[PDB]
């Protein structure tokens, strides 16, 4: 108990200053300005599916694009006879990722299932990637500085 | 890298199972140090974290890191003030002797006296949040208003039609003249923005007469044709000049309005197609190219998203349904390609939305056709009547820009009503607004009041603050900023202050 | 760039009809705001053109060099390649002591004979030989080009 | 540089810039940490560990004319060694390296 509560409390002797991190240095940088989180998945809408008949796509299968990038599917849902339905996407990392448009390649196959392709039509959601950990918020704070730091003649 | 454990219940091993005693002390212990010393650095930090600062005490701390004053605050609602407890009625008006006013603050009424008094502690953090802004700021407005934004919207866009909060136009005027107008008309048909420039309109017929009139061209020969006829239903516009085709089974054909080519440069095509209600819940519809490099989309008449549409050059831009009244709809497409090989447009009815243009048919199938347009831009313009020949029309010219007025190419029809937006009179109109009224004969009008903006508030070293009703900022601190003492807005030496 | 920087409290507009050429009369009509914010006026000047005339007279000594190498040596010496010169901006006079020295430092072991320089209007025609000086000062709202063929050398 | 080694808790002692110093490193939580003396008298107590920024932070303690300590990297007890170092400067070369920080 006694190292614990003393080892914690010199966790966080000094703050003010702006090298400390992990939310009071978040905080700090607020103050004057600065985001976080900025962790989203790169969620589409109006997939394009061919397959047979009557036939369900199960959840949370697997798309592989052609850089090997690795994409989950969301929901679950059945095929008309014509042969096309849309489909919902995910990434598996919380990464800000680019999609090529082309013909995707399947790793995790249904039954009678076949062509993961793009359609210019389909909504894009670019996420963001964690954009922002701790050092770059250092630098933003520097820039401002900087910026603060001119008068009127020598900041035009 | 290593873990750290730091858990006060190591210290019980396997040895104590049954034991009631020791295992009762240690766990105790154990809530102990977490409800007082893991706990309360939590709390203490949510309460220091200043967004959501709720102490009282912290805002007091932190304003003795700031140096302001802080008389001008009220400090708490809270229980620890004077006459507010639990019954709290002996003393005062309970009603039994006069009636007591009642839309008032929790405790006693003296509290919170004097009009400079605030009682709701969001725009106290605020005012400190401001305060702090100041002490940083070095002159420029621009970062001052975005700091604005971001602390009072919530970095939020804003709309003008409260007349929103903004530091000033300083001794800068806000506009002279007008610039980028537009024509927003109200009508049958909806919105449709206009060109000052005039408009091209290729197709050779507004409406087909027969097959001859628009060929159809069959690759599989399959079978017949898709036939093309004029029935009788009741026009968007007034008339019944509405087009009939159906496709049979077993054929897979599409019907081509011949048009000039090349149609232009690699810019934008801007193909429409007006949406009748048919037999069928879709259309598809083609803008070929250079083969092979043809651009197409489909659109679904019944409830209106765009389904199939694909790459084979560079060429699309964008294409979005618009609705209107009584079972049509307006469509639109937008290309952009490099090269500038346009050849041919096609159009034919499919079965299901993914359905191609170029699909086989199961069945026949049957839908309406009216009204045919295309020109060389990216936003869709007025219907206008075409035969033999494009038929290019200016519908309105700026005659007098610094007065205030444009007259129009031909008197507007009765009921025709009209928006605008730009800049003007140093206001902002990007909402649309009402500026004319169409009886049947005019063809001169003049532009109404956009939301006004005070243009050049003229003076060296002036500024001050104009704010907008929508927010309900109090007016308490309205009072309070126009003083010096306390020094809470951004300022520089030689200019003076005013909130309003 | 230039709405970036301001003080609050002091106009922009400048002007006495002699001095830099503004580009627009009332306003340079800029962006309203990138954030939640309406048109602003300001207003910038950009300074007169400028032609300057230079002779120089030299003797071979005991290597030929073409004119031309030396006429590119000075004129691309004007825009300041090297450290330590900053070149012809604006608010800068010129003056032939400072051509022989960029030529001097440009090639050595080499003799000059007489350098004269004159500057006058851009667009008038080539002035007389009695028109040139050592040094002309220039105004505060001017700027001086140069040109390779404006400078005429004499290998006597 | 300064030679280490990889232990959770240590201390070493170097003449450099004219001035006896003495550092202890030991992990605290997860961050790194640091203990730095001079001339047999405290100088500073608990420095985190961070890549890049100084370790002397307060204006009167980092020199009239003495240098300062700075890490590349992130520190990690494990790693000392392998591929992150420690470095030491004179007042020439921090005073630059400092006016490059803004």
């Amino acid at each position: 108990a006694r190292s614990s509560v003393m080892r914690n409390e010199a966790r966080i002797a000094n703050t003010i200053n702006p090298n400390v991190s992990f939310g009071t240095f978040l905080d700090a940088i607020c103050a004057l300005m600065g985001i976080e989180r900025g962790s989203d998945l790169s969620t589409f809408g109006y997939g394009v599916q061919v397959t047979g008949r009557s036939q369900t796509r199960i959840s949370t299968g697997s798309r592989v694009q052609t850089p090997a990038g690795a994409i989950f599917t969301v929901m679950s849902d059945v095929t008309i006879p014509a042969g096309g339905v849309a489909t919902i996407d995910i990434k598996s990392q919380e990464y800000g990722n680019i999609p090529l448009p082309v013909g995707n390649l399947i790793i995790i196959d249904g039954t009678i299932g076949w062509s993961g392709a793009k359609v210019i039509a389909s909504t894009r959601v670019d996420p963001g990637s964690r954009q922002m950990s701790d050092a770059e918020l250092k630098n933003a704070r520097v820039n401002r500085l900087a910026i603060q730091g001119r008068n009127s003649t020598m900041a035009i | 890298l290593p873990a750290y454990n730091s858990d006060i219940q190591q210290a019980l091993k396997w040895l104590h199972n049954q034991a009631p005693g020791i295992t009762g002390l240690i766990q105790r212990k154990a809530q102990w140090y977490d409800r007082f010393s893991r706990q309360f650095w939590a709390n203490w930090e949510r309460d220091v974290f200043h967004l959501k600062t709720a102490n009282p005490f912290g805002l007091m701390v932190w304003c003795i890191i700031l140096g302001t004053p802080s008389k001008g605050f009220g400090l708490y609602p809270k229980n620890s003030s004077w006459a507010f407890g639990r019954l709290r009625q002996n003393f005062i008006y309970s009603g039994t002797q006069v009636p007591p006013p009642a839309d008032a603050s929790p405790g006693g009424n003296f509290y919170g006296g004097g009009n400079a008094e605030i009682l709701n502690l969001d725009e106290i953090r605020k005012v400190l949040q401001l305060r702090y802004v100041a002490l940083i700021s070095n002159g420029s407005i621009a970062y001052i208003n975005r700091m604005l934004r971001y602390i009072f919207n919530d970095d939020e866009p804003w709309d003008e039609a409260t007349g929103l909060y903004f530091y000033l136009m300083d001794s800068t005027g806000e506009n002279g003249p007008v610039e980028n107008l537009a024509v927003y008309r109200k009508d049958w048909e909806g919105m449709v923005l206009l060109s000052s420039s005039p408009r091209t309109n290729h197709v050779l017929t507004s409406t087909p007469a027969s097959d001859a009139d628009w060929p159809g061209v069959d690759p599989a020969a399959s079978g017949i044709p898709v036939t093309v006829e004029t029935a009788s239903a009741t026009a968007p516009d007034g008339s019944a000049t509405v087009c009939k085709l159906t496709k049979p089974a077993g054929s897979t054909a599409y019907v081509s309005a011949p048009i000039d080519g090349p149609l232009g440069s690699g810019s934008t095509v801007t193909f429409s197609f007006f949406a009748k209600a048919g037999s069928t819940r879709f259309i598809a519809i083609q803008s070929a190219a250079d083969f092979p490099s043809r651009a197409d989309a489909v659109f679904d008449l019944d409830s209106g998203n765009v389904i199939s549409d694909q790459m084979l050059d560079s060429s699309v831009v964008s294409a979005r349904m618009i609705r209107l009244e009584n079972g049509w709809w307006r469509c639109v497409l937008t290309t952009k390609t490099v090269s500038s090989s346009f050849r041919a447009a096609y159009v034919a009815p499919a079965e299901t939305n993914f359905s191609w243009i170029d699909s086989n048919s199961s069945a026949a199938i049957d839908v309406l056709i009216w009204g045919a347009q295309i020109e060389l831009g990216d936003t869709p313009t007025g219907y206008l009547k075409t035969t033999g020949a494009p038929v290019t029309i200016t519908d309105y010219v700026l005659q007098n820009a610094q007065t205030g007025t444009v007259k129009f190419t031909q008197p507007l029809p009765t009921g025709v009503e009209a928006y605008w937006t730009g800049d003007w009179k140093g206001g902002t109109a990007a909402e649309p607004a009402r500026f004319a009224v169409g009886n049947g004969t005019q063809d001169t009008f003049t532009l109404s009041d956009p939301a006004y903006i005070g243009l050049p508030t003229s003076g060296a070293f002036k500024l001050e603050y104009r704010v907008g009703p929508a927010l309900n900022l109090s007016p308490q601190l309205i009072n309070l900023m126009n003083d010096r003492a306390v020094g809470i807005m951004p300022t520089c030496a030689g200019c003076d202050v005013k909130v309003i | 760039a230039l709405w970036a920087a301001h003080n609050g409290g002091t106009p922009w507009d400048y002007g006495a009809t002699n001095n830099g050429v503004p580009v627009d009369g009332p306003n340079g009509v800029p962006v309203r705001d990138p954030a939640s914010g309406r048109k602003y006026v300001v207003k910038w000047t950009t300074p007169i053109m400028y032609d300057g005339y230079v002779n120089v007279t030299v003797q071979q000594g005991s290597s030929s060099v073409a004119p031309e190498a030396i006429q590119n040596a000075v004129v691309n010496y004007a825009q300041g390649k090297v450290e330590g010169e900053e070149g012809l901006v604006v608010g800068a006079s010129l003056s032939a002591f400072e051509v022989a020295g960029a030529i001097a430092r440009e090639i050595p072991g080499i003799y000059i004979k007489l350098c004269q320089v004159a500057c006058v209007a851009a667009g008038s025609p080539a002035p007389a030989p009695g028109d040139f000086t050592s040094e002309y000062v220039m105004s505060a709202f001017g700027q001086a080009t140069i040109s390779v063929g404006n400078v005429r050398v004499t290998f006597v | 540089k300064i030679p280490l080694t990889a232990v959770p808790n240590q201390a070493i002692s170097f003449n450099a810039g004219s001035s006896y110093w003495k550092i202890r490193l030991y992990q605290n939580m997860d961050m790194m940490n640091a203990d730095i003396s001079r001339d047999g008298v405290i100088v500073c107590h608990g420095v985190r560990c961070f890549g890049g920024i100084p370790l002397l932070q307060y204006s009167h303690q980092y020199r009239p004319d003495y240098g300062n300590f700075v890490f590349d990297r992130d520190a990690d007890w494990t790693l000392f060694g392998d591929g992150i170092n420690l470095f030491y400067l004179d007042g020439a070369e921090f005073a630059e390296y400092q006016a490059l920080a803004t």
